[PDB]
Order: structure tokens, then sequence, then C-alpha cells
């Protein structure tokens, strides 16, 4: 599946990054097959912003599991980076809530959904990083119920001098909007730091926002920091679950991989694949892209002189 | 509140001004901001120019070991990234004052790494001390206070310099003396060795009336090492590269327990 | 097992992969073999969660020096499944920054088997291991010796290639490398623009015209950190006094992106600030004062920094001030 730097941009589908990134569906005429095109004017990026962003791709080559978003494509076109991925037709589970299902999704399709982050969590932790934004815009749900966890720019390595730090002491940068979904000990900078643990706090915030369709903490940011410094909250496996991601003490805290193991999750019998098409029920993802329901105003989610 | 930050506990308070912690309200980054009071500057000689100076150097300054200015606000506020700690404020914290072999050595390789850096950019720090030296949570040393500082033309052929102005202790041969012109660089080099003589043994290498004992040329017990940085004449005295080369400098020398140190926005 | 045991095992599934060809039967035991004692190397070296065992390391060392299995590696590294290259990656890296009193063994193998760095260079045209080249090519260029090595050979000109590459993600890994090796080691990096300037620089030329936004911006930036270094003193005073390079800095300085404009003000800059400046360029600077003295006036009016309203100002004066010696 190779891809040349030639592809008609439709639908607006996200944006992102400070609002420098348009998220596009597009369609790559060669072949035909519709895709996600990510675009980023780099004319209004720092020299820093550049260097952030060509980490995003490096480390997105370097991540290969069923629950990550693949690259299949990045490259120059004028004064813009572009990032080619496969398109997830449901959208993020950001859509989903605020499309559809705004008071919250159904249980099971929560435990198929955190099912497929921990399982991704696992592999980043595993492989020694620390993702940073887990949060409901960066869950993918594919055309046919395959759960994708995204938002690889906020992911810093935990391997340092060529060795495995502990701790990290890193305050992530461009996370404005993710502040409400950082760990306590992220977000308060002193010399304990932070690791692999602080992803698993969010695991619960975006359990919480799932579960109740509204982000935990609108208010102003100095506020939710000081109620970080109280947390956010069915089955009484699921509270449970919960209660387990939220507490204040990292190392209580359960890892994705034994997380995995909770009674929370024994209510997945099928794969999602074969259950959670029919658990986002009331929404049917899109097929014909040969239609103007691309150019419709409600987007593609939630259908129901010198001289010298 | 200040802009969008808001203020915390006192740091520390150095001549210049008192710096207190601050936190950016919208971003949640922890901050340090330098206070300045506007009339306190306009007495102290060349004060209101040391500071103006200095940010100017920061703004075009970058790199891991040297501190970082964010921010300039008025009404007078330097919002500086934020160190957990400074040099010698570790030392002050314990009986000993001084590192470990080991801790010093990581402190002291990272100190080479700004003082290239910043020669490099022809900057002349001329006031290199522990107490100028902070560290982030992450264990990072930076380099602070650029405030008497030597920017060198980019076409001047030598690092050659007039002024003094550094801390009394850890001036050279060079300036107990007046001369006229020397290297700048191997000043900053006589300063770093008088740090690392310090960090490493707990005492000063001169005492005092100060500048009478320098400008005449004891060790206690590496040693090589320190002879070479504290040479009187600065021909011999070792360049940056000599002092990498140096097998002191070179060693990974087995890490005890070193200085962790020393044991501020909730009610605002 | 031991690390002797580990190394063995992996030197000889390697054969078998390499092998011309065999059953597909012995290819996946091979490959399994490859994959599970990689992992085993890794995990000695990295340790768990268990920190690494000081004396297993010792041994690992000496056995892949002993058995040539460190450049196998990176030869064959095509013949490696997908988490194995990554492995082989974070392995070389490890012992590459193992140290024993002054010395630092690893670096000394590598200099008594230079290949291992000029097939890492490779590495950028082959997509599926380029990344990972570029990973430990970028980790050898931290060590002087091996940095040497790269820029004093003729295969260092391959760069220039390599940061034109369609894709980006390979061209940015191949930039860093390269802005690595120009700006570590100080004092390598003057004696080799001293002694290689022609050639560097009508290939640095090349890159200040690129069609890639990307690149003429960065190698923009670049050129103007190089200049102001001073142990780069000498190639400045050089750079400065060529025609050619004032003309294509004044040329960008009109260019459509207000990003490479600011970059070439960086280093036209320079060419101004210069007390001894050449006639050509002198007179360059002379038919065009009062234009210049408009343009800079004017020149990104839309900003206020301060620091650059500064450096406006100094040239403006700088640009007045000019006559004949
Ligand atoms: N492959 C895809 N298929 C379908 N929708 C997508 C895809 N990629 C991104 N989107 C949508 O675009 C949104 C933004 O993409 P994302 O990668 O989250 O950018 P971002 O920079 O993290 N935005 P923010 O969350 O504000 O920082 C997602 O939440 C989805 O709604
Ligand atoms: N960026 C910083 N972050 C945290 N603490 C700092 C910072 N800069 C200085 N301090 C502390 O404040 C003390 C005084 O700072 P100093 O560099 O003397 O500033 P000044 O010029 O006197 N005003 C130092 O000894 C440090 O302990």
């Amino acid at each position: 599946s190779s891809f040349l730097p030639c592809y008609e941009l439709l639908t607006v589908i996200g944006k992102g990054f400070e609002d420098l990134m348009t998220v596009n569906l597009a369609r790559y005429k060669p072949t035909g097959e519709y895709v996600t095109v990510r675009r980023i004017n780099l004319e209004a990026c720092s020299n820093e912003m550049v260097t952030f962003l060509q980490g995003e791709l490096h480390v997105s080559k370097l991540f290969n599991h069923p629950n990550i978003v693949p690259y299949r494509a990045t490259f120059i076109a004028d004064n813009e980076l572009w990032v080619v991925t496969s398109f997830m037709a449901y959208g993020s589970a950001k859509d989903l809530i605020c499309t559809h299902f705004m008071d919250g999704m159904n249980e099971l399709a929560i435990a198929y959904i955190l099912q497929g982050v921990l399982k991704a969590l696992d592999y980043i932790h595993h492989m020694g990083y620390v993702h940073r934004s887990v949060k409901a815009s960066h869950i993918l749900i594919s055309v046919d119920g395959k759960v994708y966890l995204s938002g690889l720019r906020s992911n810093l390595s935990m391997i340092s001098h060529g060795q495995r730090q502990r701790v990290v002491h890193d305050f992530p940068k461009y996370s404005v909007k993710v502040l409400p979904w950082l760990s306590p000990e992220v977000l308060q900078q002193n010399l304990q730091g932070y690791d692999a643990k602080s992803d698993i706090y969010s695991v619960g915030i975006t359990a919480c926002e799932l579960a109740n369709g509204h982000v935990p903490f609108d208010m102003p940011a100095t506020q939710m920091l000081l109620e970080k410094l109280t947390v956010p909250c069915f089955s009484p496996h699921f509270h449970h679950f919960v209660e387990q991601c939220l507490q204040r003490n990292p190392d209580a805290r359960p890892s994705a991989s034994t997380l995995l193991n909770h009674s929370f999750f024994k209510q997945i019998k099928r794969r999602a694949s074969e259950a959670l098409p029919e658990l986002l029920r009331p929404v049917t993802p899109i097929t014909n892209f040969e239609g103007s329901q691309s150019q419709d105003h409600s987007g593609i989610f939630g259908l129901v002189d010198w001289e010298f | 509140l200040i802009g969008k930050y808001l203020m915390g506990d006192l740091l520390g308070e150095g001549s210049y001004g008192k710096v207190k912690e601050v936190l950016d309200s919208e971003t949640l980054c922890r901050r340090a901001v330098k206070i300045l009071k506007k009339k306190k500057l306009r007495r102290i000689p060349n004060g209101e120019a040391n500071v103006k100076k200095e940010i100017q150097l920061l703004r075009r300054l970058r790199h891991k070991n040297v501190i970082q200015l964010v921010d300039v606000l008025y009404n007078m506020y330097m919002v500086m990234e934020y160190c957990v700690c400074g040099m010698q404020e570790m030392l002050d914290s314990v009986p000993e004052k001084r590192f470990p072999v080991c801790q010093a050595h990581g402190y002291f390789c990272q100190l080479i790494d700004g003082l290239e850096y910043l020669h490099s950019q022809g900057i002349v720090h001329k006031d290199i001390k522990p107490g100028n030296l902070l560290l982030t949570t992450g264990g990072t040393l930076k380099i602070s206070a650029l405030g008497v500082a030597e920017a060198l033309h980019p076409f001047a052929a030598d690092d050659t310099c007039r002024t003094s102005q550094g801390s009394p202790a850890f001036q050279p041969p060079e300036i107990a003396n007046g001369l006229d012109t020397f290297s700048g660089f191997k000043v900053d080099i006589w300063s770093a060795g008088v740090t690392l003589y310090n960090i490493t043994t707990g005492l000063y290498p001169f005492e005092g009336k100060l500048f009478e004992n320098i400008g005449k040329g004891a060790i206690p017990g590496l040693s090589d090492l320190l002879k070479g940085m504290l040479e009187y004449e600065p021909a011999k005295r070792f360049s940056i590269r000599q002092i990498r080369q140096h097998s002191w400098f070179r060693k990974k020398h087995p890490p005890e327990a070193p200085v962790p140190i020393p044991p501020t926005v909730v009610p605002y | 097992k031991s690390p002797a045991d580990i190394v063995k095992n992996l030197k000889e599934s390697m054969a078998v992969l390499e092998k011309q060809d065999i059953s597909d039967k012995k290819a996946e035991k091979a490959t399994e073999e490859v994959s599970k004692n990689l992992v085993a190397m890794k995990e000695i070296l990295y340790g768990t969660n268990k920190e690494p065992q000081t004396e297993a390391v010792a041994q690992l060392a000496q056995e892949l020096y002993n058995s040539g299995l460190l450049s196998t590696l990176v030869a064959d590294l095509q013949l490696i499944d997908f988490e194995g290259k990554k492995d082989v990656a974070q392995i070389f890296n490890n012992i590459l920054r193992r140290q024993i009193g002054t010395r630092t063994p690893t670096v000394e193998y590598i200099c008594t088997q230079q290949n291992i760095l000029f097939m890492l260079l490779k590495g950028y045209e082959s997509p599926e291991i380029a990344l990972n080249c570029g990973i430990m090519l970028r980790e050898c260029i931290r060590h002087e010796p091996l940095a040497k090595i790269i820029l004093w050979s003729e295969q260092f000109y391959d760069f220039f290639r390599y940061v034109e590459m369609s894709t980006f993600d390979i061209a940015s890994d191949a930039f860093a490398t390269f802005k690595d090796l120009l700006t570590r080691h100080k004092l390598l990096s003057a004696e080799f623009l001293e002694q290689h300037y022609d050639r560097f620089f009508s290939e640095y030329e090349k890159l200040l015209h690129s069609e890639n936004y990307v690149t003429k911006r960065q190698s923009l930036k670049l050129l103007g950190e190089l200049l102001l270094d001073r142990h780069n003193f000498t190639i400045m005073t050089k750079y400065i006094s060529k025609p050619e390079n004032l003309k294509l800095m004044m040329n960008l300085l009109r260019d459509k992106s207000r990003n490479i404009q600011f970059e070439a003000f960086h280093v036209f800059k320079v060419f101004v600030a210069n007390p001894n400046k050449t006639q050509p360029i002198l007179d360059i600077l002379l038919k065009n004062q009062a234009k210049l003295i408009e343009f800079l006036s004017k020149f990104q009016n839309d900003r206020e920094d301060e620091q650059f309203n500064d450096e406006k100002t100094y040239l403006v004066k700088q640009i007045r001030d000019l006559k004949r010696p």
C-alpha cells in the first residue's frame, strides 16, 4: 500500500494541534480508496513545533500493534505537512458522544473500547513509552468494530541515556486541552515525577467521560488543578475498575496488563468486531462516499528588484 | 495574578531581587519569576543595564544546560523555567558541604556542556559558581545568572576581555592584578576549577583583602585536573578540550547515597 | 541459558536466515529463534521490573565482540522481524554506551570494523530498515571517533541526497543526523569545514535552492548557526566574502515565505556586520544601499518583537554608515 506526494480532499472530519491541523476525509485518486489526510501549515509553526511534529512521525513508525492506528504515508506538499492514515468510519468516541450518545455510552460498548485502549497501552508501556493523551477524542472505532488508540503526538519515551528511567519529569508541550485527563503527578511537576501509571489515571478519566458523556472537571484550568491535587465517578465491577484507575497513589494503580484481568472485562464475550457495531446500534457508519452526504453540514459521524 | 501567571512562595533572594514560584494559569506549567524592584535596581550600579543585557542574551540562547527565559512583564518580572534547587543550596544542606565524586562528576560534565555551548556563542559568563548553577527536577543542570556576562563580537579574533565584576572568590589571578586584556574563556575555566574544587572538597582554594591572595597562586588531595584548571598562567591552563580528554573527566566513577536535594500553590 | 548461549544461538539462527534458499519449516524456527534471543539480550542489557545485571552485561558484551554478531545484525537487519529490528537497535544503543575505566569498548570495536557505520548510513535507502539504521547511526555519532570516520568519508556526501527524500519521516531523520554530525563535536566540525570547504558548500549551496520548503527553511537556519559558532570563525569569513552568497541571502529576503526570509535576514546580518568586507561584497551593498535602507525599514513590520526591531535598527545604521576605504 504505497502512496505518492493526487488526493481529493473532502470533508473536515476533525481539527487539532492548537488549530493548526485540519483533519480531512480524502480520496486517494490512483486506487480510489478513502483515507484520512492530516494537514498542518508549517508556515504557522515555530522551528520547535516542526521538530515536535517530526517526533510524532518517528514514534508512529516505531509502533506496530492491532489497537494502534497506523500511519500510511508522510510528506511535504507545499508548506504543509501531510500524514495519511486509514479512515475510521465511526469517528472517535468523542464524536459518538457529542454526536449521539450525549448522556454517555452503553456499558458493554465501554468495556470493548476500554479493552482496546488497555491492550495498546500495555504495548506502548512495554515499548518504554508513556502515552500522555489518553482521552475519548483519541479513540477511533473502525468501519467494522476495531478500536484504535491515537494521539501519538504526546508520546514521551522513558528510555534515556540508552537506559530505562524509573520516572520522568517532563511537562508535556501543547497540552492545554489534555489537562483534565492528566494524572495529579504529571501536573504537580515535583521531584517524584511520573511513569506509565499516569495513563491509567487517564483511562479512569476516559472511563467517566464515556460513561457520563461530559469530561470530568469545562471549568478553568486552575480550578481543576486544585481539585485533582478529589476524583470523578452501572455494574459494581465498573465502579471498582474506575476506583482503581483513579487512585491517588500511582504505585497502587494497577498496570495495563493486570487491568486487562479486571472483572469488568468478564462481560466481554464476542470480539469487538462481532459485537461493537451492534452496540453502537442506533448509529450506522458511512459506506457510500459517492454522494453529497459528505458535503452535508452535519458531517459524516453520528449518522442514524535588487540590482546585481 | 500577573498576566496569566499566579504567584507562590519565596524560593530565594540573591543580590538583585526576590525570586518567587509562579504557576502558568492557562497551561498549568510550573515556572519561576525573578521580581525586581525598579527603584532598587537604579541604585545598584549598572543594575538596570545588567538586567536588559541578560534578557538580551537569554533571548538568543538555547541549550539543555543554559537557564531558559520564558517571558518578560511590566508595570518588573522575569519569568524563568522552574528549578527545584541551586547547587550551593545542596552543599549548604549537608555538614560535609561537598558532593560524593559520582554526583559531582555528573554536575561537572553538565557544566562543561553549558560552558562549551556559551563560549561557542561567544558568551564569557564571568560568574561561574554553585549559586549560579540550578537543577531541574530531572537533575538537568542549568547555568543561570548571565548578569555580568560579556558577549564577544562575532568578528573579534580573540576572546580578549577588560572587566571583572564576577564573584570575588571565583576570580583568577589575571583579575586579582588588573592586567587590562585577558582571555575571557580562561577566566570561565579558573571559575569552573574553583567550583569543582569546592563541590568535591567542601572548601575554597583561596580565603580573604581577597584579591592579593589569588594573585600569588594549595591542593588538599582529579588532583592533576585541578592543577590544570587552576593554573596561574592562562597559557598553561587547560582548554575545554583538555578537560574533556583528561582521565578524571572520561572515567565513569562507580555510583553510595548522594545529596538528595533539601526538603506552593494550593492556598491561591 | 547464558549470554554465550544466547549469542551462539543468535549467530547460528541468523546464519540459517542468510543461507541462500532453504525449507520453509526452518525459516519459521529461525525467525522465532532470532526474535526470542534478541528479547533476552535486550532484557539482559535493560533489565525488567531486576535492574541490569552488572556481570551478565560484561559477559554479553565480550561475546558480542567475539561472535562478529554485531556486524552481522547490522548487515542482515532486513532478515529480522519487525519487533526484532527495534530490539537490534536497542541492544546496539546500549552496548555502545558501555564504559570501563576511561575506555569505551564498543567504540573501539567499531573502529576496527568501520563498515558497520557505512552499512548503517546506507540504511536510509531501504525504507523497511531506515529508521533503525538512523537510530543506531545517531547513537554512534555521539562518539567523537565514529563521527570523524563518517565526516571524513566519501559517503558523507550522500546525506545531501538523503535529506531531499520525499518521505518526510526518513528525510527528517537523515537531516537530524546531518545537523548532529556538523554541530556536536565542535572542534571536529570546524576541522571538517575548513578542509572540505569547497565541496561541502557546493553541495550546501544546492540545499538553499531546494523546492522542498522544509529543506530550504532548515538548511538556512542551520547555515546561520554554523556561521555564528566561534569555532567556525575562519569558515564564516570565507562564506561572507563571496558575492554569490550575498546575492543569495539578499534574494531570500524577498521570498514567498515569511519564515525563509527571516532566516536569510539572520545570515545576511553577518555579511553586513563584517568590518573587513572584500570589494565586490562591499560593492553590492553600495549599489543597493538606498534600496536596502528602504527594504530593512519596512521589513516584516508585523511582529513588535523588540530584539528583532533592535536588529533591523542596528543593520540600517550599519548600511547607512557604509563608505569606501
Ligand atoms: N483516521 C480517522 N478516522 C476518522 N476520524 C478521525 C481519524 N483521525 C482523526 N479523526 C477525527 O479527527 C479528530 C482530531 O484528530 P486528533 O488526531 O485527535 O488530532 P488532535 O491534534 O489530537 N486534536 P485535540 O484533541 O484538540 O488535540 C479526532 O478526534 C477524530 O474526531
